[PDB]
């Protein structure tokens, strides 16, 4: 866990997610998926401490999918991020909290329009136009301040995601075997197979 | 952070009939890491011989030191320093630095030229003679190599008898302890020759 | 440890237990705590037994050379060599001392030197842990210009007492005797003095 | 806590609360289940003395336990809305502790083991 | 987790022919304050066991109450409880080390060292030590406190081994339990010359002694001893 | 510890050493850390020997369960979230734990698991646990290719662990090698450092910074 | 702050041939510099022809024993006086121990016994209930004298056929209980010379298919 | 450690031990803790051994020299005073506890010096580990006007309490007896109560046991 | 710093060093020399404590090259590492000691002999054929241990060099940057530009 990058454009929600699991000393993977569906048209990636990043995304994950079987019916981005969100602030008074930050891309169906999320594990939420959690924040933000627009098309933000992959790669000390891409939109999330 | 076991590494010495052994493993590690298998950790200035186990740095630094002295030594007195006089010397050179001291495990090894008498001594990183008849050891496997001395070792053995029985003690001490073995060191010391045998064991 | 010096009409008395200890265990039953710096000026020593020996050692040197150039020096000339070994090197002792001493324009005088290094000239002083059980008893108990064998009662009852009740005191109760006469030592073993 | 064994065997060795629960199985609307060759339908009766439904939003008579299992009944409605609800619990905590959904036998053992621990349960029907 | 306040000190004891002895003295220490001077701290229980306790003496006398309290339930519905269902001092020992071990083990020990000495119904000497860590073991001469540095020593002289019990008199050890208290007294700074001795015989029964004194001291040498190197007045 | 699993075109190669410390004493090098759970999986140890050995033979009690329950035998990746699900209840208390469910179902294929005390579960084709891990990874890795022989895999798990009990202080004894098939596993026997140390140098010419 | 563990020194070793198993211990027993006891056993025949040992703080070592003599009543009242058998033992106390994981018996366990082919069996125990069944075990204070010596004389370790160059090694074979009680003695004689928590006396418990029979010789008592 | 000093009617005697230990590892099972600071001046040393055996040459150095310029036969209270202001100025980090005694023009003396620089006079004294049993003796034995024979009986005894129940000390006894106007003898293992009984088996390995890689001969000369 | 590698193979020494300089989260240099030519024969490559690193090494330097002119000759290599350890050895027990290790790839003209030392900050001298510091070691040993003969040639020895970078590349943690490879021969020192 580590780099977690979030960009919603104007008909779609990319999140961007890095590959490296690294204990030690010792890089033991370089293809990890740090994300969940929660439902078809939302998800959420996840970073921070080691087990419980899963856990709870899988945790989360089967909540909402018993919500959507019991009522027939998808929840909005908005409802399900306000739910997990919920649920990481009765953690942070737990005995032992979810340390797990995340990220929320969804396309809300009825608003035709896409929406990111940031919810770190305090249960402190944004909806943001571009998101990310960690250290790649601290260069990715200003980066976005410049080149991003609203209205751009989603291969315009795969581009302006690139960007922030190449200077995270130049700056960044860890090496975190770069990324694994996801698209959010009306027809649902398909993953990018070639970055 | 204990300078006497990150480094790691055994010495022992034993007393036969007209004759002494002093024994030494290869190793020289980094905490778990091996680094070196050709570590020798036995020294000698004439006649007399020197093992030292303990922090690595300081083992280099005090071979380098008594044979400094030791030079000067024989060219004043115009004759080779023996046991008993080199074990006060190194008695005093460690004392010196009490308040700051060399992290290591000397032994002395050797025969006086004069007497005949087999000698063998130990000291504390301090400075503190332990003298005796029959064996010592140091190092990070010394518990081990107190008990294999202990039981293996019996009065006036012979030369070749003696080296089978201070090998087998360093030998199977070693395999007990992480931070000793990699390869092992026998000198077994006559009036007037000196064998070294490099020992066979197990390489993990 | 318990010690007391008192001044009465013919001069001065300093008296002490026996007790020195580490811990629990009584490294020594007999100790002398009643130590001559002159002639005529000896201590009570309480505290570290390194400290107040190494102290003493010091203050006899300085009062051995003081009287080869000066002749006899005064209790209060002592009192002030004891006040600033201790005053100076405050952070490094652990030393409660009393100094007695008998001049013959003076008479009897006790000086006391707590922890920190201040002098107090006194009637009567006690000090050591066993005195805190007796400053009741002494208090009512003491008069000025009392004769030898009333302080000689003074000082057993209420060392006595100090040892009675404090387990870092015991043993016998040593007495050391300043008049114009000279230097008499008194020793008093328990079956005496516990039964009191 | 409630506690009465109210489930319990008679002379005849018949336990009379569950007979019983099975007349109001024989009450409730028909249900039909025929498995073809590569599908499963299942069919069920809506009784027409309810003019002015909404079909829209009356619960439906047939019911997703997981995308790929389907439960109907015949009985009484309120009962089966708590079969059904424990059945979708268990299908996703299936999903979440095997990472498989559930088989269709497993599903109907779990609801079946339900059923039997409410017919010897105290304090329970 | 405790802190000992008012204190006991040393328990010594010893077995012989036909039975044991046990001693301690009268004092309840409070720090270095020689509180209370009146604390008996052997306790009979029946005629046959004398339970010696050091230690914290609030955990004392609740043990007191444990051991009064075993002898009336034992006497419940107990026809031959005066006789062959009496309390043994192995039953005793037993039922106070399972408490002490469960008490460590519910890290709120009985702030304690515990010497039980008594003598079996078959005639049998029994003598057994437990503490606040629920630590046992059984001796011919177990000790407490200081009395496990000095009082043992002189005490093993008498009874090196099993084989010299039987040639060990009441006589010759009682002088040897009588001898160790005052070389306590010479020496442990929390003890008092008052003390109390109890000797379990498998004929006579069980003897207890008050009020006992250390006596034939040896203070005179010490008016020889002056300064503390040279000094020679 | 020292411990490898990897994935390969004839199955799954499983290699571990034998030693165990406490502190810098060998308590043991004679220590079985690969259990059988079944004739089709295979679960690896490395940490706390009792927590390791103690809740994988647990596991195989679990997974026994299962296959009564279920009439069909656990696939790997459901043994391995037992497993993982158990240790992340403890979680924070202490367990110290590294292994690798390793086995082969019909719907699976070959499979590998590394399941860890904080609760890290990850699917992959090559891990290496222990202290000893990274000597391992540097022979495995510099000579592993997807195409090796049976033999040439077996041989690769026993040099890698060979490397890392020369290597590492905390890891020796001996080699127990395993190979996994569509048929089961199949135990490939015990090979003693003492001896393979030598042999393998002989023969392969490799370790010359090691006195002939 | 109170500290719940204590070291009561000693040592245990164990030791399995052919047709028997030995496990001996020295019956000092200490604190601190001080001998509590100089007979004080710590090795215990628990029935079923199970001998049983656990070297470190004696009241961790105590209620370990006191419940595992506990647990083979039980055994026998459960499963019809069923025998049970050393591996089965060896599984229990595991359990035992690791029941207590979180505040652990600081003891080292060792048992012996026959198998259920009638072998000799040693199994040892860390304090959490790690088991490994062995020819060869010694526990306790002096084990890290002890064990090597062990290695060396029951293993043969180290030790080559003369002559042949270091290549073949000495074959390993059964002891003799007679050659087996020589290195017990040997082996705390030298525990004793060297570790000053070792001394006073050794009791060594042997046994066969006959039962458990004892035997016991003075150590040095300084 | 186990030292003591005990005063008699024509002199004075000092006792020790023989155990040197290494945590609760026997280093040296025969070490000599009696020194000499000047021929009449004995030393018993109890604490850091290499404190102990540096402070007393020290001190015998000075001594040597002070006796040479001052052509007068060495005080006992020289040494003490030497001693103790050496150790009060290295305020305990050197760990030396001593047992002066001796003989001198003045008489016969006995004193203690502790590491923190105090020191003490008395009849009898006990220093070390095993002091507690050593006091408990004298105090039980110990009377005025004891004989040389009585005062060598009595100091090993002392000496003998410390071995047998302390573990810090150990092995054998030394002795040293200092009598006016006569030359002090210095009585090594006085008593040797500690003998190492028989080994149950020669382990004299067959030649050729253990596997060698390399020989050489090592050049000694010039 | 972080990655110094050294291989001593038949004709020759090969010193690998990692290009990053990192502080904090930021890679300032991806280009950094982490050595200094000691004499015309000896290359000495260094890491660890900021600071420390360069000016032990430009301070060695110094000193070799006073000497190379007082004596108008070149110290062996052998005698280089000696000089460098006692220095170290000093600076351990100094009020502030040098945090540096470092290793010295010589060519001894003398014996016609490719020489390489490993020392560490401590003072620990040690002659070998393959060496490394800090955690690269934990991996490219045991590699070495494998591949490794004493008789290659100097483009074996980059081959091998270049399967231990890919090995750490692989599976260290941190980016290094790649590595500056130098070769210190019979004809003095001279750097690969194309690793
Ligand atoms: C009464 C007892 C208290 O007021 C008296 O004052 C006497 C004074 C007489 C003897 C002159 N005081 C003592 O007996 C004195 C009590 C004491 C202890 C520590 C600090 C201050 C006062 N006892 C000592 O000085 C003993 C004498 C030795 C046993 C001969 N010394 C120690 O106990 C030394 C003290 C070291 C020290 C500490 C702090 C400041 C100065 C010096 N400690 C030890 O020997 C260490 N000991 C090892 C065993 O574990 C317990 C500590
Ligand atoms: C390599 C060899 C090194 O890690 C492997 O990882 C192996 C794994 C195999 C055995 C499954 N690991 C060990 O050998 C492991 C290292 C270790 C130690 C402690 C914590 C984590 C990892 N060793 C152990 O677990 C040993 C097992 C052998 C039989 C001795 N056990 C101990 O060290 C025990 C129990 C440690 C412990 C764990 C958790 C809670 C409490 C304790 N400790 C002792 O025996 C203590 N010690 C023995 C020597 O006498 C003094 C007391
Ligand atoms: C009885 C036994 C105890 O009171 C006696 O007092 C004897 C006195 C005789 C021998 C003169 N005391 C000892 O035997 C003494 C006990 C001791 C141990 C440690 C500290 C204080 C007292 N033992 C020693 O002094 C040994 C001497 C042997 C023969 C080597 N020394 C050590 O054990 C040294 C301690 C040195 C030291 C340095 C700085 C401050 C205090 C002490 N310790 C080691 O060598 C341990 N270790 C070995 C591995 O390398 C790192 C050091
Ligand atoms: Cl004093
Ligand atoms: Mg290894
Ligand atoms: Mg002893």
């Amino acid at each position: 866990m580590d780099i977690i990058l979030g960009i919603r454009v104007q008909d779609s929600v990319i999140l961007a997610s890095s590959k490296a699991v690294t204990r030690g000393i010792s890089v033991l993977k370089d293809s990890d998926d740090k994300t969940r569906q929660l439902s078809p048209h939302t998800l959420m990636s996840f970073a921070g401490e080691a087990g419980d990043t899963v856990q709870f995304a899988e945790y989360i994950q089967a909540n909402i999918q018993l919500y959507s079987i019991r009522e027939d019916y998808e929840l909005s981005p908005q409802a399900v991020s306000s739910f997990v969100r919920q649920e990481l602030a009765k953690s942070i008074r737990s005995r032992r909290p979810y340390q797990v930050n995340v990220l929320i891309g969804g396309y809300d169906k009825k608003k035709n329009k896409p929406e990111l999320y940031q919810i770190d594990y305090l249960g402190t939420k944004v909806e943001l136009p571009y998101g990310a959690h960690g250290y790649s924040g601290f260069y990715t933000f200003s980066l976005l301040d410049h080149h991003y627009r609203p209205d751009m098309t989603t291969e315009e933000g795969l581009d302006l995601l690139k960007l922030c992959v190449q200077e995270l790669e130049k700056r960044m000390p860890m090496d975190f075997k770069g990324v694994i891409v996801k698209i959010v939109d009306k027809d649902g999330i398909r993953q990018v197979d070639d970055f | 952070s204990d300078p006497s076991s990150i480094n790691g590494g055994i010495v022992v010495a034993m007393t036969g009939k007209d004759c002494v052994a002093i024994a030494c493993d290869l190793r020289l590690g980094s905490q778990s890491l091996g680094v070196s298998n050709k570590f020798e950790k036995i020294f000698h200035y004439g006649h007399v011989f020197l093992g030292i186990t303990g922090l690595a740095t300081d083992v280099t630094t005090l071979n380098e030191m008594f044979r400094y002295k030791t030079n000067l030594y024989k060219l004043k007195e115009e004759r080779a320093i023996e046991p008993e006089t080199f074990t006060q010397l190194v008695s005093s050179s460690l004392y010196e630095r009490r308040f700051g001291p060399y992290f290591v495990g000397p032994v002395v090894a050797g025969i006086n030229s004069k007497s005949g008498k087999p000698f063998i001594a130990g000291f504390d990183l301090i400075g503190c003679i332990d003298e005796a008849k029959d064996f010592i050891v140091s190092g990070t496997a010394s518990d081990q190599l107190f008990g294999m001395c202990e039981s293996l070792y019996e009065p006036n053995l012979e030369p070749e008898d003696l080296f089978e029985t201070i090998s087998q003690a360093l030998l199977n001490a070693a395999d007990r302890d992480a931070l000793s073995g990699w390869g092992a060191v026998v000198y077994i010391i006559k009036k007037d020759e000196v064998v070294k045998r490099y020992l066979k064991m197990r390489q993990d | 440890t318990s010690i007391m010096a008192v001044t009465f009409k013919d001069g001065v008395i300093l008296g002490a237990d026996s007790r020195t200890t580490t811990g629990a265990y009584i490294a020594n039953r007999v100790t002398d705590k009643l130590t001559r710096v002159h002639d005529k000026i000896w201590c009570c020593r309480s505290g570290s037994a390194a400290d107040t020996q190494a102290i003493a050692d010091i203050v006899q040197y300085h009062l051995e050379l003081y009287t080869s150039q000066y002749g006899t020096p005064s209790t209060e000339t002592a009192a002030s060599v004891f006040k600033e070994l201790c005053y100076e090197n405050k952070d490094n002792l652990t030393a409660g001392i009393i100094v007695a001493g008998y001049d013959d324009k003076n008479k009897g005088e006790v000086y006391t030197i707590p922890l920190g290094g201040s002098v107090h000239k006194l009637p009567y002083a006690i000090a050591g842990s066993g005195s805190t059980f007796i400053y009741g008893y002494c208090d009512k108990n003491f008069r000025e210009n009392m004769s030898k064998e009333e302080t000689v009662d003074f000082i057993k009852h209420s060392l006595s007492q100090a040892i009675k009740w404090d387990g870092s005191s015991g043993g016998v109760i040593r007495m050391v005797v300043l008049t114009a006469a000279g230097v008499e030592r008194l020793i008093f073993y328990p079956d005496e003095y516990e039964q009191l | 806590g409630y506690d009465r064994a109210l489930s319990i065997f008679s002379p005849d060795g018949h336990i009379f609360q569950v007979e019983y629960a099975l007349e109001a199985v024989k009450r409730g609307t028909c249900a039909v289940g025929v498995k073809g060759k590569n599908c499963v339908v299942l069919g069920c009766e809506r009784r027409s003395t309810l003019k002015l439904q909404d079909t829209r939003i009356t619960p439906s008579k047939v019911s997703k336990i997981d995308s790929h299992v389907v439960l109907s009944f015949s009985g009484l409605n309120a009962d089966s809305r708590i079969l059904i609800e424990k059945a979708r619990v268990e299908a996703q905590s299936h999903r979440l502790t095997l990472e498989d959904p559930v088989t269709v036998e497993y599903l109907t053992r779990y609801v079946a083991g339900v059923q039997q621990r409410y017919t010897q349960s105290g304090g329970v029907r | 987790t405790q802190q000992p306040i008012v204190t006991g000190t040393s328990v010594i004891s010893m077995k012989y022919d036909n039975g044991v002895i046990i001693a301690a003295d009268n004092l309840g220490s409070y720090g270095s304050l020689l509180r209370f001077n009146g604390v008996e701290r052997l306790i009979p229980v029946g005629d046959n066991t004398v339970v010696g306790i050091s230690g914290d003496i609030s955990d004392m006398q609740h043990i007191e109450r444990l051991l009064k309290d075993l002898v009336t339930e034992n006497a419940y519905d107990n026809p031959l409880a005066d006789a062959e269902e009496a309390l043994e001092p192995s039953y005793i020992f037993e039922y106070l080390a399972t408490v002490m071990y469960q008490r460590r083990s519910k890290m709120n020990p009985l702030w304690n060292a515990i010497i039980v000495a008594g003598v079996q119904s078959n005639g049998d000497q029994f003598l057994r030590y437990v503490n606040l860590l629920g630590v046992t073991y059984s001796s011919p001469t177990l000790a407490t406190g200081f009395g496990a540095h000095m009082a043992n020593p002189l005490l093993r002289k008498v009874v090196d081994r099993e084989s010299d019990i039987p040639k060990t008199t009441v006589q010759v050890a009682e002088e040897a339990i009588v001898n160790a208290m005052r070389v306590l007294y010479y020496r442990d700074a929390r003890s008092s010359r008052n003390f109390s001795l109890a000797i379990i015989d498998k004929n006579t029964g069980l003897t207890f002694k008050k009020n006992l004194q250390v006596e034939n001291m040896k203070w005179d040498f010490a008016k020889d001893i002056k300064g503390y190197g040279t000094q020679k007045i | 510890t020292t411990t490898l699993a990897f994935r390969f075109q004839g199955g799954i190669i499983v290699a571990v050493d034998s030693r165990a410390t406490a502190g810098n004493w060998v308590a043991s090098q004679t220590v079985k850390k690969v259990i059988e759970i079944n004739p089709f999986l295979l679960g690896t140890m490395a940490g706390g020997a009792v927590d390791c050995q103690f809740w994988e033979t647990w596991l195989g009690s679990q997974c026994r369960l299962h296959e009564l329950r279920e009439k069909e035998r656990i696939s790997v990746a459901a043994a391995s979230k037992i497993l993982s699900n158990l240790v992340y209840q403890y979680k924070g208390a202490g367990l110290s734990m590294g292994t690798m469910i390793c086995g082969y179902t019909r719907k699976e294929g070959p499979t590998i698991y590394y399941v860890d005390s904080d609760g890290t579960r990850l699917k992959g084709d090559i891990f290496c646990v222990g202290s000893g891990q990274t000597f391992a990874y540097g022979v495995l890795d510099s000579n592993y290719k997807w195409d090796l022989s049976v033999e040439d895999a077996l041989y690769l798990g026993k040099r890698s662990i060979l490397a890392a009990a020369h290597r590492d202080a905390y890891s020796g004894g001996s080699v127990n090698l395993y190979h996994v098939t569509e048929d089961g596993w199949i135990y490939h026997g015990n090979h003693d450092v003492g001896e393979l140390f030598w042999k393998v140098k002989e023969e392969e010419g490799s370790f010359n910074n090691v006195i002939g | 702050q109170f500290n719940p563990y204590g070291d009561n020194g000693g040592t245990i070793l164990g030791i399995a041939g052919e047709d028997f198993a030995v496990l001996a211990g020295d019956t000092r027993n200490i604190t601190d510099y001080s001998i509590n006891s100089r007979y004080e056993p710590k090795v215990f025949d628990c029935g079923d022809n199970i001998v049983m040992s656990a070297n470190g703080f004696a009241a961790d070592g105590d209620a370990l024993v006191k419940r595992f003599k506990n647990s083979v009543k039980w055994y026998h009242f459960d499963h019809n006086d069923k025998k049970l058998s050393i591996n089965s033992a060896a599984r229990n106390i595991q359990h035992l121990l690791y029941g207590k994981r979180f505040f652990p018996y600081y003891v080292h366990t060792i048992i012996a016994g026959l198998d259920e082919d009638g072998k000799g069996a040693v199994y040892s125990f860390d304090p959490v209930g790690s088991y490994e069944r062995e020819q060869c075990r010694a526990g306790g204070a002096a084990a890290s004298l002890i064990m090597p010596f062990l290695d060396n004389q029951v293993n043969f370790k180290n030790q080559y056929e003369p002559g042949t160059n270091g290549k073949v090694k000495k074959p390993l074979k059964y002891l003799s209980v007679e050659e087996v009680i020589k290195l017990v003695r040997d082996s705390f004689t030298s525990a004793t010379e060297r570790h000053i928590q070792v001394g006073d006396g050794l009791e060594i418990l042997i046994v066969t298919k006959d039962g458990v029979r004892k035997e016991f010789y003075e150590l040095k008592r300084d | 450690t186990t030292i003591v000093g005990v005063k008699f009617n024509n002199g004075v005697v000092i006792a020790a031990d023989t155990r040197s230990t290494q945590g609760p590892i026997v280093a040296d099972k025969n070490c000599a803790k009696l020194h000499r600071i000047s021929p009449k001046i004995w030393c018993a040393g109890a604490g850091t051994a290499a404190d102990t055996e540096a402070v007393t040459q020290l001190i015998g150095s000075n001594i040597e020299l002070h006796s040479l310029y001052t052509s007068r036969e060495p005080r006992v209270v020289s040494a003490l005073q030497m001693l103790k202001q050496h150790l009060f100025k290295y305020q305990g980090h050197i760990g030396a506890y001593l047992i002066v005694a001796g003989v001198d023009p003045t008489g016969s003396h006995l004193f203690s010096i502790h590491a923190h620089g105090s020191t003490d006079v008395g009849y009898y004294l006990s220093l070390g580990s095993g002091s507690l049993a050593a006091m408990a003796v004298l105090e039980s034995h110990w009377k005025q006007d004891l004989t040389k024979e009585e005062a060598i009986k009595l100091a090993s005894d002392a000496i003998q309490a410390g071995i047998w129940n302390d573990l810090g000390s150990g092995s054998n006894v030394d002795v040293c007896v200092m009598e006016i106007g006569k030359d002090a003898e210095y009585l090594r293992n006085y008593l040797t109560p500690n003998v190492r009984e028989e080994k149950q088996k020669s382990y004299k390995f067959p030649r050729g046991t253990t596997a060698v890689l390399k020989e050489s001969i090592v050049n000694i000369c010039d």
